RNA sequence: UGCGUAGAGAUCUGGAGGAAUACCGGUGGCGAAGGCGGCCCCCUGGACGAAGACUGACGCUCAGGUGCGAAAGCGUGGGGAGCAAACAGGAUUAGAUACCCUGGUAGUCCACGCCGUAAACGAUGUCGACUUGGAGGUUGUGUCUCGUGGCUUCCGGAGCUAACG
């Protein structure tokens, strides 16, 4: 992942200007990363390590949407609906 | 001590990794590093002598350990 | 891109052929698309290794800028010379 | 008969039976001789007196080619191997010239049973 | 026993193949464990220090569940130099259906599938706080013949242990 990539990609979830971690934004990021390594496991079959790097990425943003939904369930259905996971 | 490994040796550069004939010197009986008494340098030139000699060593020039008589 | 350092030993054997292989080299170091910043020639030296039966070697050094994409493509047509017994691209510094 | 007159003497000492190969600058050996080869059976091969009789006798039928001097290069360790040497320093020879060429391998192969 | 003057052993040169990786190696290093050590490139995990910039306690453990998990042998296909259960003989012996010596199959090697165990042992799980220091080493920083942070060893205050530690 590129650093405009990453940069740019925290921006459109910032909720606000100079925003680097929150819920949206970091979930934002793991769904990226998960979507590149999702996508390395259509090839590289083979790479079992790498399988528990994503099952520890998906741990964490399933935690970070039980967070979300739990505390703003508005935010949550947003969230979900711009990235496009569940 | 009875002589210090620099006094019996010219000007050179500890930063030369290569220079196996010098280096040596600095070797006791084994592949280990002889201490600032012997060696005659100070904390400077040890320090870097050290790096060399683990290089030199590297290069397979200058022995990690070597037996007792 | 970045910089690279390729490594070329030859058959020391080599007569005014040598004064050839470095302009398929030169040949090959472009289209490959890559810049000779300066270039060093140890010329004959004792190896430590035989390798190619052979006791001797004729080194080369040429520090070249091109891309990291065709870094590899840039080895397979050197080692295709017979000539050539050895060519290692490395990164940069080198202790 | 082809007079080669100086040469090389590869001495190769071992707890079995020290042998040695006179050669010539080339590296043909020219002849050679071994505790066996001077009738010893096995066990009295690795003697050292078995590596000096090998020694001279190597020489010796070395001096019918008409070498007058040598270089000796010394091999794995083992009784008779500095026997060799002093046995060849005599004779009718000149030692020019001594180097221990043991190999004494670097890091990849396997030791046979009685070194594992 | 066996092999040998229709010629091996020993020696030089050339070729082929499989497997393993001789110094460095270490008393060392890494990984969750099993394990892992020539070099190059690509892909990828963990981890440490500095600046203190951002969120802000969203924590800890965890029946069941799920996943991982040496070796052995097993299934199918391939391979098989060397080694070698069973086993073929020669010796030793009172006897040897052992040790020793000569052969030798599965297996050992590769691909895929299987199991879940072990002195799976530091036989003493994770996190936080508190309690003398000395010495060696890896790594960052600093006013760097020393101070400070993290990691890896040894010796040890108090204390702990049946003793070892």
């Amino acid at each position: 992942l590129s650093t405009e990539a990453t940069a740019k990609i925290v921006s459109e979830f910032g909720r606000d200007a100079n925003d680097t971690g929150s819920t949206e934004v970091q979930v934002a990021l793991l769904t990226a990363q998960i979507n590149h390594l999702q996508g390395h496991f259509a090839e590289h079959k083979k790479d079992h390590h790498s399988r528990r790097g994503l099952l520890r990425m998906v741990s964490q943003r399933r935690k970070l949407l039980d967070y979300l939904k739990r505390k703003d369930v508005a935010r949550y259905t947003q969230l979900i609906e711009r990235l496009g996971l569940r | 001590r009875r002589k210090f490994c620099r006094f019996t040796a010219e000007g050179v550069q500890e930063i030369d990794y290569k220079d196996i004939a010098t280096l040596k010197n600095y070797i006791t009986e084994s592949g280990k590093i002889v201490p600032s008494r012997i060696t005659g340098t100070r904390a400077k030139y040890q320090r870097q002598l050290a790096r060399a000699i683990k290089r030199a060593r590297y290069l397979s020039l200058l022995p990690y350990t070597d037996r007792h008589q | 891109m970045r910089h690279y350092e390729i490594v070329f030993m030859v058959h020391p054997d080599q007569s005014e052929q040598v004064p050839g292989m470095i302009e398929r080299y030169t040949a090959a170091i472009t289209g490959a698309e890559g810049k000779i910043h300066r270039l060093e020639d140890w010329g004959r030296r004792q190896l430590a290794y035989p390798i190619n039966k052979l006791h001797k070697a004729h080194y080369v050094l040429m520090n070249v800028e091109a891309p990291q994409e065709v870094i590899d493509e840039l080895e397979t047509t050197f080692r295709f010379n017979d000539a050539v017994i050895r060519s290692m691209v490395m990164r940069t510094k080198h202790a | 008969r082809k007079q080669v007159s100086d040469g090389v003497a590869h001495i190769h000492a071992s707890f079995n039976n020290t042998i040695v190969t006179i050669t010539d600058r080339q590296g043909n050996a020219l002849g050679w001789a071994t505790a066996g080869g001077s009738g010893f059976r096995g066990s009295r091969k690795s003697t050292p007196f078995a590596a000096q009789v090998a020694a001279e006798r190597c020489a010796d039928a070395v001096k019918e080619y008409g070498i007058k001097n040598l270089e000796v290069m010394v091999k794995g360790p083992g009784p008779g191997r500095e026997s060799t040497i002093r046995a060849l320093n005599a004779a009718g020879f000149r030692i020019t010239n001594i180097t221990d060429v043991t190999p004494i391998p670097h890091n990849g192969c396997r030791p046979p049973k009685k070194r594992r």
